[PDB]
C-alpha cells in the first residue's frame, strides 16, 4: 500500500514523482502537504476526502504528497493550546489510508526531508508499506548526475567529471547541478564558447559556499 | 424609513456603552456606612480622591501636582473594592472595573488593540475612578499610569490598583512617585470585626441577648468577607431550625462552620 | 499705502474664492444618485470606472463610479458610496476617525518645558539639535549634506528624567506625538505585534513628520506575560518587525524615532544599531547640583518653608534620582493638607523622605 | 487661466490643455500629476494632443506614470495612439529621456517594429529617442539666463496646429513640420565657462560627467563655484577665489 | 512691494476674470457614461463549480448564496471559461455574462512596491564582488535574456544575502527595485505569520500567484528568519505554524511544478537558522555574503557618504578609515552625519580632521558597548 520517501533535501524525490508522474500513465495525483491545511475548521479533513475520492473514481491514481511534515507530525497532548487541525487532518487522512473499508485503488506516496517528526501511525506499515531512503549519492552517481546536467550546455574535451567528482564533498544532488549552474554563469563571464574543467572546479569552489578567507597562512 | 432609507424619527435612549460594562462586571454598589474598621485608609483616601476632585484648587493653591493612582494592599476579603466603590460611589464619579473579560472589549472597545480605549470611555465620564482587581493585570495599570503621567491631557481620574501582597507587584510600578498614596488594610480585629459583625448580623433578624464580642473573640484570622459568612450561616442555621429569630448559639456555630471553611482548603 | 492695495487684493481674491444648468448638474449629480445609498468595500479595480466591491452582506458587484470624484483617491479593499440598485460606486468615502490615531495621537499639550528639567543639559541639547532642532531650525544639514539623528535612545535608572524629555519636547513641540509603550506592543493575539507596529508606523507616516516614542522597549523582551503567544518566538518577530519598520526598504521619511528604557542590555543590538537608533543619550541620577535644580524646580512652585534647606535632602539620600525628590515634595502636601496648613515644614520633608525613600 | 478656465470652458478645445503643457513649470505641478489624466480622457483630441503637449512639461516635468500607460493605449481605442505612443515617446524621450522619462526610454527601446510605419515611427521615434545622441533639454530658458524667451515660445503652438491640423485628417499629408521646435531646442546642458569667454578649459564641481570644461553637459547644476550674476542652475559661466584662482 | 504688488493685481485679474465666463455658461463626461452605463448592469460574481459537455451548462456556486448551475453568455466561446474562474453572473437571469480574473486578497497586492526606492549602484561602495554577483542574479536575466539561451543555461533563479546588521542588503534590494524594471515584490516574513491557522500558505500562493501572472518580477525576502527557518520539533508544537508556511514557500519555491520568473532574494543577518530546504540550491543557490568592510572598501564608504556635503577637502577620509577596523558601513555613516552636530555644533560651514576623529572616538568608540556587529558576526 503506497510508499514513503526520506532522506536528505536535495538527493532528489521530487523528480521520482515527476518521474511516476510522466511514466505511470495513471492519473497522477500531486498535493502538497500545507495545502491541506486550512482555517475553516473542516477544510483539511473534507478536502482529503474529497482528494481520496476523486481519485476512487478515475482508477487508476498516484496521490503525491511532499512534505508529509506539513500535515505530519505527532499528537502531544498539552493543556492551553495545540494543532487539532494539522493532528485531525492527520487523522482524518490516517482514517483515510486505512481503517474502516479497504481500498487498493489509489496510490499514495509522500516524501519527507525528516522522517521523525512524522506521528507513529503514517508509517506502520499498512498505511505506507515501504520506507525508502535517499541517500545523497556517492561519486559515479555523482558523476552520473553532473554529465546529466552537463548534457546541455556546450562542454569541450577537458573536464574529468570523477576529479570534479571527488572534489565533491557530501554535495545533495541538486549542489552538483548547482555547481552546474554556476559553473556555467561562471563560464559565460569570458563568454568562452563551451565551458571547461577550471570552470567546473570554480562552480565547486562556489557552489559550496565557504566564506571568504584571510585564512591564507595556512602551511 | 424603511425603504425610503431615511430618518423616519429618532428612538429615544440607546443604551450606553460604559454603562453595559459595568452592568456586566457587577461590582457591589457600596456605601460607605457598611464597611467599619476602614477609615484612617478611607481619610487617606479622601485625601489621596475626595479632596483632590471636590477642591483641586487646594493642591493647586498649594502647589503640588495632585494625584491620580493609588494602591490597595493587604488580605484578600477584608474590604478593599468597598473603599474604592464607596468613595467612587460618594464620589459621584464613574467608577470602572476593567479586569481581563473578552466580553466587557467586545462592549466597550471594539477590541482596538490595546488598553488606550479604556480611557477614552472614563475620559467621557470623567471624574471617573478606574478600580482593577489581582502580572498582565500590572501592566494593564502601567500603561494607564503613564496615560495619566503629564502626558494624556484632560484629568479627573484615579486608577485603584488594589491588590495583595506588594512583594508581588513589579518594581517598575513602585518608582517612589507613581502610586500616589498607598495605603495598607489591616487584618480584621475584634473592633473591626465587631464592627463589620455588627453591620452585617444588621441586615438579618437577630434577636436579643446577642454579644457579637464574644462571637469575634472565637474568631482569630477572618476578614471583611469571613465574618459574613458566619452570619449567613447563623440565619442558614436558624432556618434550618425552623426559626425566623436567630439567637446566638446560631452564630456561635457559624463560627465552627466558618472556622471549618477557614480551616478548610 | 500699497500695503492698502495688497490688503484690498488679499481681499478681492477672497471674493473670487468665496464667488465659487450647475444646480440642476449638481441635482444631476444628486439625482444620479439614490436617496439612500448604499455602503460597500472596494476589492480589485479597473481602469472601466468599474471593479468588483466587498459587502458584509457580501453581494460584490462590478460597477462604475458616478463620475466627477475618483477611482485613483482611493485603494483596493476600501468602503465605497454604492447604490442599492446595481451598488454602483456613487462616490469615495472618508476612512472615518479609526481607533488607532486617536489613542497613538497625543494633541493637548505635554505639560512640564525645557527650563523644568533641573540638572540635564548636554543630555538636552543632544535630544533637542538631534531632533528639535531639524524641525524647527532645519536650514543647517541642508548645507553641510547632513541629516538628523535617526532615532534616539533614552535609558538609565528608574527616575533619571527620560520621559521628562519626552515630556519637555512634547511641550514645546510641533508634530504629532505619536506615544506608543511596548508593553502595549505585546497583546494576546498570534501575528499582531506586527499590526500594531504597522498601524502606529503607518500612522506616523500618514501624520506626515511626527514623532514616535517609545517608552519601555524594554518591556518588550524583559517580560512574558501569560496570556501570549507564541511565547517568545513571537516577541521576537514583533522586534523583527520594529527593527524592519522602525529601518529599512520603501523610504521612511520624517518619522523620528524616541526609545525610553532603563536597561539598555535587553535591548536587540539591531534596535540599538545606528541607522535604526544612532544618538544614545544616558541620564545619569542627579548628585548635590542638578538636585539643587530639581528640589528647587519642585519646592519653588508651592508654600515651602523658607526656613528649611533643600540641601539637607539632597544631601540626605545615597543617589536617589529626579523622581524620589519629588515625591518628597509631594509628601509635604498631603502632610501639609493633613494637619491643614498652607505652608509645610521640616518633618512633612521628614516623614516624606522617611514615608516615600526608606519604605 | 490653464485649468481654472479651461476647466470651466471644457465643461460648458479637446487643444484646450495642449497649449498648457506650454508655460510649463504648472506641468509638474498639474501637467505632470494631471497632464496624463487629461490624456486619459477618451476624446482623441485630447489623446492626439497631450502626448504632444507632454514634450515641453517632459523637458520641463516630464513624467513616467503614463509613460508606460501610453504603451497601454498604444493599441487601446486606436492605432495612431499607438503611432503616437511611438512618435510622442519619441517626442518627450526625444529631449527627456532617462531620469524623470525612464519608464519612457525604455519601451521605445523595446519599440521595434510590428508595421512598417511603427517601423517608421518607431525609426522616427528611436531617432528622436537618441536625438541629440539621446541628451537635449527643452526650457522657455536656456541655461540660467533668468529671462524668458519667446523665440522659441512661436516655435510651439506653431507645432502644435502643425500636427494637429494634418492629424485630425488623414494620417500625415507631409513630415517636414517635425523641427519647427528646434528654435529653441537646446541640449541637456550646463555651459560652464572661463575667466576670459570664448571656449576654453574650465570646470564645476562634479556632474554625472566630470568637472565641466567649457559647455560641457549636465542639467539642473548647483555647483561650488560661482556664477558671475545669481548663481543658478543650469549655464555657469567660472571664476575662481584669487589665492585658489583659476 | 511693487513686484509684490505687481504680483498681488495680476492674480487679481484672473480672480476677476475667472468670475466672469463663469456666469456665461450657467455633468457629461459620466451623466451621460453614468446615464448610458445605468441602462448598463451588475452582475454577482460567481465561482464555477465546473462545466458540462454534449452541450454546456456551466455549474456554478455564486458565492453568500449557493450551487446554480447555470447557461453562459453568448459572447464567452466555451473554452475561455476553465474552472476555478471567477465570473460574472446575470444577476437575475443567473446565466454567464463575462468572464474575469483572480482573486489575490488585499494582502499581497499591497506589498507590489508602486514607486521605487531611490538606491542607484553609487551608495553601494565596497561590494564589487556583492553585487558583481546579484547583477547575475536578478540584473542579468531580467534585462539581457539572450547570452543564457545562446548558450542554454539557467541564472540563479534565487538568491541570498546574509551578514551582520549593517552591510547593505536591504540597500541592495533598495538598488535593484531601482535600476531593475521587473517587479519588486517587498514582502518581509512579519507580514508572512497571522493568527488564524493555515493562513500564511494563502500569501506565498498570492505571491506566487501574483508573481506568475506577471513574467520576470522579483520576490524579496527581508527577515525571512521571522518567517521560518529552522524545523524543531517537540511535545509543545511550537514554531509549527511558521515551519509550514516555509514549508510552503519551501514547496511553490522549488519543488514540482516550475515556479517561473520568480527570481528570489532573501536577507538575513543570521543565516544560520535557515532550514537547509531554504538554503539548498534550485531555491535558493547564489549564496552572498556582505563582509565587514576592511581598508579600500571603507574609503569608498566613506568618499561616497561624505561625498554629499560641505566636508574640509585637506583631510582624507583613509586615516579615519584606518581607525575603523571592524565597523558595518552604517556607523561609519553616523560619523560623517556626526561631525554634522560637531560641526553645528560650535558655527561653522565645514568640518575638520578632529570634526571626524571625535566622531570616529564619539561613535565608533562610544557607542561600542552596543555595536552588536560582534555578536551578530557569529550568527546569534
Ligand atoms: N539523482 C539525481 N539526478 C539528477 N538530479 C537530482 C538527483 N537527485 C536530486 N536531484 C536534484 O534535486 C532537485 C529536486 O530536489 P528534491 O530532492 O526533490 O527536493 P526535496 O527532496 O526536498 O523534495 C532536482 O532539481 C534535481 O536536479
Ligand atoms: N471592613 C469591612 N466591613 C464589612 N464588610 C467587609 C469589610 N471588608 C470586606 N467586607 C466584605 O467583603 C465583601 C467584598 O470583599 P472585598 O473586600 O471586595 O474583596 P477583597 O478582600 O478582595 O477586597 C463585601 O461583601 C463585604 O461584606
Ligand atoms: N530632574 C528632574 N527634573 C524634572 N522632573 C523630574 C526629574 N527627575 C524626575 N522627574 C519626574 O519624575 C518622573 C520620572 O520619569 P522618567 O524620567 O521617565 O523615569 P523612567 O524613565 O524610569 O520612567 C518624570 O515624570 C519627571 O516629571
Ligand atoms: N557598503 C555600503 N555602502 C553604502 N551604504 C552602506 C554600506 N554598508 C552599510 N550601509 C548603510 O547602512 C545601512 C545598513 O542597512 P542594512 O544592512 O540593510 O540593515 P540590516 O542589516 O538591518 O538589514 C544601509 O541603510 C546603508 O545605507
Amino acid at each position: 500500500k503506497g510508499v514513503l520517501m526520506y532522506g536528505p533535501p536535495g538527493t532528489g524525490k521530487t523528480l521520482l514523482a515527476r518521474a511516476c508522474a510522466a511514466q505511470t500513465k495513471a492519473t497522477f495525483l500531486k498535493l502538497a502537504g500545507p495545502q491541506l491545511v486550512q482555517m475553516f475548521i473542516g477544510d483539511g479533513a473534507k478536502l482529503v476526502r474529497d482528494a481520496f475520492a476523486l481519485a476512487k473514481e478515475k482508477a487508476p491514481s498516484i496521490i503525491f504528497i511532499d512534505e508529509l511534515d506539513a500535515i505530519g507530525t505527532k499528537r502531544f497532548d498539552s493543556e492551553k493550546a495545540g494543532d487539532r487541525e494539522v493532528q485531525r487532518t492527520m487523522l482524518e487522512l490516517l482514517n483515510q489510508l486505512d481503517g474502516f473499508q479497504p481500498n487498493t485503488q489509489v496510490k499514495v506516496i509522500a516524501a519527507t526531508n525528516r522522517v521523525d517528526i512524522l506521528d507513529p501511525a503514517l508509517l506502520r506499515s499498512g498505511r505506507l508499506d515501504r520506507k525508502i531512503e535517499f541517500p545523497m549519492p556517492n561519486e559515479e552517481a555523482r558523476a552520473r548526475i553532473m554529465q546529466i546536467h552537463s548534457r546541455k550546455m556546450n562542454v569541450s574535451p577537458d573536464v574529468n567529471y570523477e576529479e570534479l567528482a571527488r572534489c565533491t564533498d557530501d554535495f545533495n544532488g541538486a549542489q552538483c547541478k548547482a555547481v552546474c549552474v554556476e559553473a556555467g554563469m561562471i563560464a559565460l563571464r569570458r563568454g568562452a564558447t563551451e565551458l571547461t574543467h577550471e570552470d567546473y572546479m570554480e562552480g565547486i569552489l562556489e557552489v559550496q559556499a565557504k566564506k571568504k578567507a584571510n585564512l591564507q597562512y595556512y602551511a | 424609513r424603511n425603504d425610503s432609507y431615511t430618518l423616519h424619527k429618532i428612538l429615544p435612549n440607546k443604551v450606553d456603552p460604559l454603562v453595559s460594562l459595568m452592568m456586566v462586571e457587577k461590582v457591589p454598589d457600596s456605601t460607605y456606612e457598611m464597611i467599619g474598621g476602614l477609615d484612617k485608609q478611607i481619610k487617606e483616601i479622601k485625601e489621596v480622591i475626595e479632596l483632590p476632585v471636590k477642591h483641586p484648587e487646594l493642591f493647586e493653591a498649594l502647589g503640588i501636582a495632585q494625584p491620580k493612582g493609588v494602591l490597595l494592599y493587604g488580605p484578600p476579603g477584608t474590604g478593599k473594592t468597598l473603599l474604592a466603590r464607596a468613595v467612587a460611589h460618594h464620589t459621584d464619579c464613574t467608577f470602572i472595573r476593567v479586569s481581563g473579560s473578552e466580553l466587557v472589549q467586545k462592549f466597550i472597545g471594539e477590541g482596538a488593540r490595546m488598553v488606550r480605549e479604556l480611557f477614552v470611555m472614563a475620559r467621557e465620564h470623567a471624574p471617573s475612578i478606574i478600580f482593577m482587581d489581582e502580572s498582565e493585570v500590572q501592566r494593564t495599570m502601567l500603561e494607564l499610569l503613564n496615560q495619566l503621567d503629564g502626558f494624556e491631557a484632560t484629568k479627573n481620574i484615579k486608577v485603584i490598583m488594589a491588590t495583595n501582597r506588594i512583594d508581588i507587584l513589579d518594581s517598575a510600578l513602585l518608582r517612589p512617585g507613581r502610586i500616589d498614596r498607598k495605603i495598607e488594610f489591616p487584618p480584621p480585629n475584634e473592633e473591626a470585626r465587631l464592627d463589620i459583625l455588627k453591620i452585617h448580623s444588621r441586615k438579618m433578624n437577630l434577636t436579643r441577648g446577642i454579644n457579637l464580642r464574644k462571637i469575634a473573640e472565637l474568631m482569630p484570622g477572618a476578614s471583611g468577607a469571613e465574618v459574613k459568612g458566619v452570619c449567613t450561616e447563623a440565619g442558614m442555621y436558624a432556618l434550618r431550625e425552623r426559626r425566623v429569630h436567630v439567637t446566638q448559639e446560631d452564630f456561635e456555630m457559624a463560627v465552627a462552620k466558618v472556622m471549618q471553611k477557614d480551616s478548610e482548603k | 499705502l500699497e500695503r492698502i492695495k495688497d490688503y484690498l487684493l488679499m481681499e478681492e481674491e477672497f471674493i473670487r474664492n468665496q464667488e465659487q444648468k450647475q444646480e440642476e448638474e449638481r441635482s444631476k449629480v444628486d439625482d444620479l444618485r439614490g436617496t439612500p445609498m448604499s455602503v460597500g468595500t472596494l476589492e480589485e479595480i479597473i481602469d472601466d470606472n468599474h471593479a468588483i466591491v466587498s459587502t458584509s452582506v457580501g453581494s460584490e458587484h462590478y460597477v462604475s463610479i458616478l463620475s466627477f470624484v475618483d477611482k485613483d483617491l482611493l485603494e483596493p479593499g476600501c468602503s465605497v458610496l454604492l447604490n442599492h440598485k446595481v451598488h454602483a460606486v456613487i462616490g469615495v468615502l472618508m476612512d472615518d476617525t479609526d481607533p488607532l490615531v486617536t489613542v497613538m495621537k497625543v494633541e493637548k499639550a505635554p505639560q512640564e518645558t525645557y527650563a523644568d528639567i533641573g540638572g540635564l543639559d548636554n543630555q538636552i541639547q543632544e535630544i533637542k539639535e538631534s531632533v528639535e532642532l531639524p524641525l524647527t531650525h532645519p536650514e543647517y544639514y541642508e548645507e553641510m549634506g547632513i541629516k538628523p539623528p535617526k532615532g534616539v535612545i533614552l535609558y538609565g535608572p528608574p527616575g533619571t528624567g527620560k520621559t521628562l524629555l519626552a515630556k519637555a519636547v512634547a511641550n514645546q513641540t510641533s508634530a504629532t506625538f505619536l506615544r506608543v509603550v511596548g508593553s502595549e506592543l505585546i497583546q494576546k493575539y498570534l501575528g499582531d505585534g506586527p499590526k500594531l507596529v504597522r498601524e502606529l508606523f503607518r500612522v506616523a507616516e500618514e501624520h506626515a513628520p511626527s514623532i514616535v516614542f517609545i517608552d519601555e522597549i524594554d518591556a518588550i523582551g524583559t517580560k512574558r506575560y501569560d496570556s501570549n503567544s507564541g511565547g517568545e518566538r513571537e516577541i521576537q518577530r514583533t522586534m523583527l518587525e520594529l527593527l524592519n519598520q522602525l529601518d529599512g526598504f520603501d523610504s521612511r521619511g520624517d518619522v523620528k524615532v524616541i526609545m525610553a528604557t532603563n536597561r539598555i542590555e535587553t535591548l536587540d543590538p539591531a534596535l540599538i544599531r545606528p541607522g535604526r537608533i544612532d544618538r544614545k543619550i544616558e541620564f545619569p541620577l542627579p548628585d548635590e547640583k542638578t538636585k539643587k535644580r530639581i528640589f528647587q524646580i519642585h519646592t519653588s512652585r508651592m508654600t515651602l518653608a523658607d526656613d528649611v534647606t533643600l540641601d539637607d535632602l539632597i544631601m540626605a539620600k545615597d543617589d536617589l534620582s529626579g523622581a524620589d525628590i519629588k515625591a518628597i515634595c509631594t509628601e509635604a502636601g498631603l502632610m501639609a493638607l493633613r494637619e491643614r496648613r498652607m505652608k509645610v515644614t521640616n518633618e512633612d520633608f521628614k516623614k516624606s523622605k522617611e514615608n516615600v525613600l526608606y519604605k | 487661466l490653464k485649468v481654472q478656465q479651461l476647466l470651466h470652458i471644457c465643461s460648458e478645445a479637446v487643444l484646450g490643455i495642449a497649449l498648457i503643457a506650454m508655460g510649463e513649470e504648472i506641468g509638474a505641478e498639474m501637467a505632470l500629476r494631471t497632464f496624463g489624466h487629461l490624456l486619459r480622457y477618451g476624446e482623441p483630441t485630447l489623446r492626439r494632443a497631450v502626448p504632444l503637449a507632454l514634450a515641453l512639461i517632459s523637458v520641463s516635468n516630464p513624467r513616467l506614470n503614463i509613460l508606460d500607460t501610453l504603451s497601454k493605449f498604444s493599441h487601446d481605442a486606436d492605432p495612431e495612439v499607438s503611432y503616437n505612443s511611438i512618435f510622442a515617446m519619441g517626442m518627450v524621450g526625444s529631449g527627456t529621456n532617462n531620469a524623470r522619462l525612464a519608464a519612457m526610454l525604455r519601451q521605445l527601446a523595446q519599440y521595434h517594429a510590428k508595421d512598417p510605419n511603427n517601423l517608421f515611427m518607431v525609426r522616427l521615434a528611436q531617432g528622436l529617442t537618441h536625438l541629440g545622441k539621446g541628451t537635449l533639454t527643452l526650457c522657455p530658458y536656456h541655461s540660467d539666463r533668468q529671462l524668458m524667451s519667446q523665440v522659441a515660445v512661436a516655435g510651439l503652438l506653431t507645432v502644435l496646429v502643425s500636427f494637429l491640423d494634418v492629424r485630425n485628417i488623414i494620417l500625415g499629408k507631409s513630415h517636414y513640420v517635425l523641427y519647427g521646435l528646434v528654435a529653441a531646442m537646446q541640449p541637456r546642458m550646463l555651459v560652464t565657462f572661463d575667466e576670459e569667454l570664448r571656449p576654453l578649459p574650465v570646470s564645476v564641481r562634479v556632474g554625472q560627467p566630470v568637472l565641466l570644461a567649457h559647455g560641457e553637459r549636465a542639467e539642473l547644476a548647483t555647483e561650488e563655484f560661482l556664477p558671475v550674476t545669481p548663481i543658478l542652475e543650469g549655464f555657469v559661466i567660472l571664476r575662481k577665489n584669487p589665492n585658489y584662482d583659476l | 512691494q511693487v513686484e509684490d504688488d505687481i504680483q498681488q493685481l495680476l492674480k487679481k485679474i484672473n480672480e476677476l476674470t475667472g468670475i466672469k465666463e463663469s456666469d456665461t455658461g450657467l455633468l457629461a463626461a459620466d451623466k451621460q457614461t453614468l446615464q448610458s452605463e445605468q441602462p448598463l448592469q451588475v452582475a454577482r460574481c460567481t465561482k464555477i463549480i465546473n462545466a458540462d459537455s454534449e452541450d454546456p451548462k456551466y455549474i456554478i456556486n455564486v458565492k453568500q448564496f449557493a450551487k446554480f448551475v447555470v447557461d453562459l453568455s453568448d459572447q464567452v466561446a466555451p473554452t475561455d471559461i476553465e474552472e476555478g474562474m471567477r465570473v460574472g453572473v446575470d444577476r437575475n437571469k443567473y446565466q454567464i455574462h463575462i468572464p474575469l480574473p483572480p482573486k489575490i486578497d488585499p494582502t499581497v497586492t499591497m506589498m507590489q512596491v508602486e514607486e521605487k526606492p531611490d538606491v542607484t549602484y553609487s551608495d553601494v561602495g565596497g561590494c564589487k564582488e556583492q553585487i558583481e554577483k546579484l547583477r547575475e542574479v536578478v540584473e542579468t536575466p531580467l534585462l539581457h535574456p539572450e547570452r543564457f539561451v545562446n548558450l542554454g543555461i539557467e541564472p540563479p533563479k534565487g538568491v541570498l544575502l546574509f551578514g551582520p546588521p549593517g552591510t547593505g542588503k536591504t540597500l541592495c534590494a533598495r538598488a535593484v527595485a531601482n535600476r531593475t524594471d521587473a517587479c519588486f515584490i517587498r514582502v518581509i516574513g512579519s507580514e508572512l505569520v497571522q493568527k488564524y491557522v493555515g493562513e500564511g500558505a494563502r500569501m506565498v500562493r498570492e505571491l506566487f500567484e501574483m508573481a506568475r501572472t506577471k513574467k520576470a518580477c522579483l520576490i524579496f525576502f527581508d527577515e525571512i528568519d521571522a518567517i521560518g527557518g529552522a524545523r524543531f520539533d517537540d511535545g509543545a508544537g511550537g514554531d509549527n505554524e511558521v515551519q509550514r508556511t516555509m514549508l510552503e514557500l519551501i514547496n511553490q519555491l522549488d519543488g514540482f511544478d516550475p515556479r517561473g520568473n520568480i527570481k528570489v532574494l532573501m536577507a538575513t543577518n543570521r543565516p544560520d537558522t535557515l532550514d537547509p530546504a531554504l538554503m539548498r540550491p534550485g531555491r535558493l543557490d547564489r549564496k552572498i555574503e556582505f563582509s565587514l568592510p576592511d581598508l579600500e572598501g571603507r574609503t569608498h564608504i566613506f568618499k561616497i557618504h561624505a561625498r554629499s556635503m560641505s566636508v574640509e577637502r585637506d583631510i582624507r577620509f583613509e586615516l579615519l578609515a584606518r581607525l575603523c577596523p571592524n565597523s558595518t558601513g552604517a556607523e561609519i555613516r553616523s560619523v560623517c552625519t556626526e561631525a554634522g552636530m560637531f560641526a553645528i555644533r560650535a558655527r561653522r560651514k565645514i568640518a575638520t580632521e578632529k570634526d571626524f576623529l571625535e566622531a570616529v572616538n564619539k561613535v565608533i568608540k562610544s557607542y561600542a558597548k552596543f555595536s552588536a556587529t560582534p555578536r551578530y558576526m557569529t550568527y546569534n
